């Protein structure tokens, strides 16, 4: 909690009594002769932690930011929806443990639940010899969550599956699940955190909001707060100077949608997680749609005298085209 | 004691070629949602048309409950139709009396379940299922209604 | 039986409260082919004498005839032969997973084998594994796996093992600090026994001093009978008075002699599942279990209903 | 590189009978309101009058980011109301390049703030605060504006 890290990759100072570190090196930034006042050691130091910093999204302190273009670009091939290449990907050789991890999650994506989980206990047995953390305490959540995955699944289609498809489709093998119940059979998700080595919990504490069901509850509620804040100023014809109401939304969906796709955690294909977006693409159209018709006296256009005109983009496209349903699509194409 | 007041409700499917049971006691959400529109058609063109009646027309219903029927689902565990008979009850303002039920039929259903609810957490059941109405090319079909009342 | 229902209440009461202590015996590493004792004092006694011993082995040649072979052969002989017996994998059997369904806050286990660390491991609660005087100090989670009788973890040297008469008579100036972190784990918790014999005497001398000691504040630790002969009330009512408390899986289920996973299965599963108010019975134990959830919310004014859900798991 | 686009802004203030700068400078929100009404209070008139076109009117306004001063804030620890600039800049869309200044001045100004954040959770500073555009009987007020691009 020393500093706060806006959503733009700006910093403030937040808990600070001493000697500003990240003043440091960001003034380090800049100061290529500086650069140059260290050993070959602690230049690679400083190269590791740039790459990593830029691969990051921050950019600078706030006291000197000016206009920041932050970059945008999402890589899981199951975004794009390539499921064919992925076909290829799956056939293709295991090399290290990182690959098993992603193939595992790409076995979770194309519906073939089955050996996703069987290639999930492989990996949690294999891990540890090469002494890796985080790759065993994110396996154990996916498999959780695929466990959930599985009985809901099952439980559906005794119930209504019968009369949609007309025939009881059995997807997994009775000894399948009669596994999967008995090995999480008292799995309270909230103790994962809490059961690692400290090693772990002194490293990763950031992981940490993944086990519990919070980390949908978080974003949720400032998405509620931003969605209360942009309705309350589209009924006064406020102007926003700088950053919107409305920005600070699409910033949210995006790193949230790198984090959870990148990483290749299967959370993407829950109910829950289509909620958020919903009511994030949903607001952004509605912000839009009221940008374009109001009335200005002369300085309403001298203020931002452009607009995005929310240019709806690739990515936009897809987001919709994943993450509603028709139902939904009809209510935002009335108003 | 103070404020609230709420209701009930009752649903009563059917498949047809016989009188097969599938049914629920309740309907809490039950959003009804009746839909008539028009965008464009016609080639606009032979001068008299001598007609026009178009209006699509399609209803929408939603049902809550965990009673899917206790033994031929499990019969059939190891397309005919859904026809539903909905039916409930109304009342005089004046006397606040129970005078009055209603029955509401619909001769040809099509079931279309979002089959994506894979939710997040152990939820109370409620495998919310939601209703289409269907109509061949014949006739009549969707809304007829029986009413009480006489008193 | 009533008795029955008492051990079980007990135990799921010790379970929800974070106080159950599972202790492991042979019975469990027989239950995955890992050859057993008696194989390997076979062997030793066949290379010994030329032949193997006719009659079972007296709980003092058990401790004998290696202490024989390493005075007479040497560390070279035993280590080699231990390292052919003891250089195998297997897999894990299903009583592993259950044992740590439970969610046990330590495990204890007097096998020398490494299948329960895999069991701890593949399932996701860690333990800080104990085997050596050296780990004691470095353990990181407070959870813990004692292997008291040594593991081949830094080799399959006989150092490693308590396996020769002198470490069960130098057990005390050997691995001290083992036997103190034993001794408040079954102090300070409820400890449960499982496919564990009755004749390993350094154990009971230890549980006979444990109850020597603490007299009447000594929560009595459990025991998991699972021979296919049912109990004989005489050797009951003995064991009884010795201060323990005896759970007979014969009582429970009937099968045959060799179908030991199936008792085991059977006991533990009665064990987890019995979630338990079924053990409710009468008309008038349903006010009695009302009361003694809800009356404590007596002090409080009011509670949100749904909030209900919380007090009655 | 994508999509986001940004800009900036500054506020400025003032108090009258001295050149004293006591108040913040970069509003985040920077959220800023016009508006104008009427109603039925002139509902009833001698009528052959003319008008008064009285449409009440209003500027609402408020920025976050805060550290005031040391100095003058020092001065004022042992009611000419304050003055407000607001400067921004615009550049050419044509040439994207910086071409203009913007000069907003208003004269009168009554800050008035929900003086209870009393947030559970501890925030980074930014007491986000809100200006009300004050008004007297004499002449002009509300704002004055400028405009650079003398290019």
């Amino acid at each position: 909690y020393d500093y706060h890290f806006e959503v733009n990759g700006t910093v403030v100072r937040h808990k600070n009594k001493g000697f500003g570190y990240m003043e440091r090196f960001f003034e380090l930034k800049e100061s290529c002769d500086e650069r140059s006042k260290l050993s070959k050691k602690q230049y690679e130091r400083f190269n590791a932690l740039f790459n990593f910093f830029e691969k990051n999204g921050v950019i600078c302190m706030a006291k000197d930011a000016g206009t920041l273009n932050t970059s945008i670009e999402i890589n899981s091939l199951a975004y794009h929806g390539k499921y064919d290449v992925m076909k290829k990907f799956i056939e293709e050789q295991s090399v290290s443990i990182e690959d098993d991890y992603k193939k595992a999650f790409f076995l979770a994506c194309l519906g073939r639940w089955e050996e996703s989980y069987d290639l999930y206990s492989n990996i949690i047995l294999n891990s540890i010899d090469e002494s890796n953390g985080c790759v065993y305490y994110l396996s154990q959540i996916n498999r959780y969550r695929i466990y959930q995955s599985i009985t809901q699944a099952v439980t559906q289609f005794n119930g209504l599956g019968l009369l949609t498809f007309g025939r009881h489709y059995k997807p997994f093998t009775d000894e399948f699940l009669a596994r999967i119940e008995r090995e999480m059979t008292n799995f309270n998700i909230d103790d994962l955190f809490n059961g690692m080595p400290f090693e772990f919990q002194k490293k990763y504490k950031i992981l940490e909001f993944l086990s519990d069901n919070q980390f949908l509850y978080d974003d949720t509620v400032k998405l509620f707060e931003l969605t209360n804040k942009v309705r309350s100023e589209m009924s006064e014809g406020s102007y926003s100077f700088g950053m919107s109401s409305d920005i600070v939304v699409l910033l949210r969906l995006y790193d949230n949608l790198r984090f959870l796709y990148e990483n290749c955690l299967w959370s993407v294909s829950f109910h829950e997680f289509h909620q958020y977006i919903r009511n994030s693409m949903s607001l952004l159209i509605e912000k839009a749609e009221y940008e374009r018709t109001r009335d200005i006296d002369e300085l309403g256009f001298s203020f931002f005298g452009k607009k995005s005109g929310f240019f709806m983009e690739y990515y936009d496209f897809v987001n919709i085209s994943r993450h509603f349903k028709i139902d939904d699509i009809k209510n935002l194409e009335r108003s | 004691m103070k404020t609230v007041i709420q209701d009930t409700a009752d649903v009563y499917f059917k498949r047809k070629s016989d009188g097969k049971l599938v049914f629920t006691a309740e309907a809490q959400t039950a959003s009804f949602s009746q839909a008539i529109s028009e965008e464009k058609l016609r080639g606009g063109i032979g001068n008299k048309p001598l007609y026009i009646l178009k209006s699509e027309k399609e209803i929408n219903l939603t049902v809550k409950n965990a009673f899917f029927d206790l033994e031929w689902l499990a019969m059939t565990q190891g397309s005919e139709r859904y026809e539903v008979e909905y039916r409930t009850i109304a009342y005089n303002p004046d006397t606040e009396e129970v005078y009055s039920d209603i029955y509401i039929q619909f001769p040809n259903v099509s079931p279309s379940g979002e089959f994506e609810m894979s939710l997040e957490n152990g939820n109370a059941l409620a495998p919310e299922i939601k209703f289409e109405a269907l109509a061949d090319t014949d006739t009549d079909e969707m809304a007829v209604v029986i009413e009480a009342s006489r008193d | 039986d009533n008795n029955v229902v008492e051990c079980i209440k007990e135990i799921t009461e010790s379970s929800r409260n974070g106080k159950l202590v599972f202790f492991v015996g042979a019975g469990v590493s027989t239950l995955s082919d890992y050859p057993q004792w008696w194989r390997l004092v076979d062997k030793y006694h066949e290379e010994l004498y030329g032949s193997p011993k006719k009659g079972n082995y007296s709980s003092d040649e058990y401790l004998r005839i290696p202490q024989i072979f390493y005075n007479v052969k040497g560390e070279m002989a035993f280590d080699g032969i231990l390292k052919d017996f003891f250089q195998v994998d297997k897999p894990t059997n299903p009583i592993h997973d259950k044992i740590l369904a439970m969610n046990p806050a330590h495990v204890i286990t007097t096998n020398y084998d490494n299948l329960i660390d895999t069991a701890c491991w593949k399932r996701g609660k860690y333990f800080s594994v104990i085997s050596a005087e050296e780990d004691v100090a470095n353990a990181t989670s407070s959870r813990y796996l004692l292997k008291v009788a040594g593991d081949f973890r830094k080799g399959f040297k006989g150092e490693n093992v308590v396996l020769k008469e002198d470490d069960y008579l130098n057990y005390d100036q050997n691995y001290p600090l083992i036997s103190n972190l034993m001794k408040t784990i079954i102090a300070t918790h409820t400890i449960v026994f499982i496919g564990y014999g009755l004749g390993d005497y350094n154990i009971n001398m230890l549980l006979n001093w444990v109850r020597k000691l603490q007299k009447d504040s000594f929560h009595k630790p459990f025991f998991i009978r699972t021979d296919p002969s049912p109990i004989e009330n005489e050797t009951l009512i003995y064991y009884e008075n010795k201060g323990l408390r005896i759970i007979d899986a014969a009582s429970l289920i009937d099968s045959n002699e060799y179908d030991y996973l199936e008792r085991y299965s059977a006991v533990m599963d009665l064990l987890i599942e019995s979630q338990e108010n079924k053990f409710i019975t009468k008309d008038d134990e349903v006010i009695d279990y009302i009361y003694g959830k809800i009356s404590p919310l007596f002090a409080l004014q009011y509670i949100r209903k749904i909030d209900l859900k919380h007090v009655f798991e």
